[PDB]
């Protein structure tokens, strides 16, 4: 009958890509969760939110790199990962 | 019906596990810094008039118990669910203050038909934690 | 800089 799948209307959003650590810094918090804010605080009354986390995706690729005095972790980038089983748009606002 | 209705009487629960300190055994060293996080989230969904709870250094029996219960209340009335993770993980897992503990154990309490409650309204897991060893290397543009 |  009228059914929907019981994985339907999840959305994981993951700081990071699949098998990749996830950066933090010890002063300002992790990237992805500073990023994510500003842009909830910026878009959130206006823009879709696959829109919003779209652009939380350019700003921890684009600002963000690390510094280590470990060669090995030194000038890393990172990717969130926005994984949406959302079966409709989704808006923090209400007309 | 393009966009979810999110016009009830309340935004819902945005529920924020904050794991900081760890178990020696865990070798996790101190997640300095995820208390800003924390204060940052809970400012930033009290703005989206979501009903935020935080929770500090939960164990992975504690996380378990409080999804169990969160996901059996009545959400009848709200529009939709958050929670946000933030720890130490790996593919598939999130950590607890003593151990692992897989994530999608966490988010099958709210399954469509585990939590009927909440069928058909948007419920968003936000995940800060490492998801493996892997490091990006980025490349010049 | 910390790795999550």
């Amino acid at each position: 009958c009228h059914k929907i799948p019981v994985e339907a209307d999840f959305l994981y959003a993951y700081s990071t890509a699949p098998g990749y650590y996830s950066w933090r810094n010890s002063k300002d918090g992790s990237w992805f969760i500073q990023s994510l804010c500003a842009m909830l605080k910026q878009y959130a009354d206006k823009l879709e939110f696959m829109h919003i986390l779209t652009r939380v995706n350019r700003k921890v690729a684009t600002e963000f790199e690390s510094f280590s005095f470990d060669a090995t972790f030194h000038a890393k980038k990172q990717i969130p990962c926005i994984v949406s089983m959302l079966t409709k748009e989704l808006y923090f606002y209400h007309h | 019906d393009n966009s979810y209705k999110m016009d009830y009487p309340e935004m819902g629960l945005c529920i924020i596990i904050n794991n900081k300190n760890f178990h020696k055994s865990t070798g996790m060293t101190s997640r300095s810094g995820t208390d800003v996080d924390a204060a940052n989230l809970r400012e930033t969904f009290r703005n989206l008039k979501y009903e935020v709870r935080n929770k500090n250094d939960l164990t992975r029996e504690e996380i378990v118990e409080l999804m169990r219960d969160v996901s059996k209340e009545d959400h009848s009335k709200r529009s939709s669910f958050v929670c946000v993770l933030l720890s130490h993980g790996e593919e598939g897992i999130i950590f607890g203050t003593n151990g692992p503990v897989d994530l999608k154990k966490i988010t099958n309490f709210f399954r469509g038909d585990r939590c009927r409650s909440l069928t058909g309204k948007p419920k968003l897991f936000i995940i800060q934690a490492c998801r493996g060893t892997e490091l990006d290397c980025g490349i010049e543009t | 800089y910390v790795a999550x």
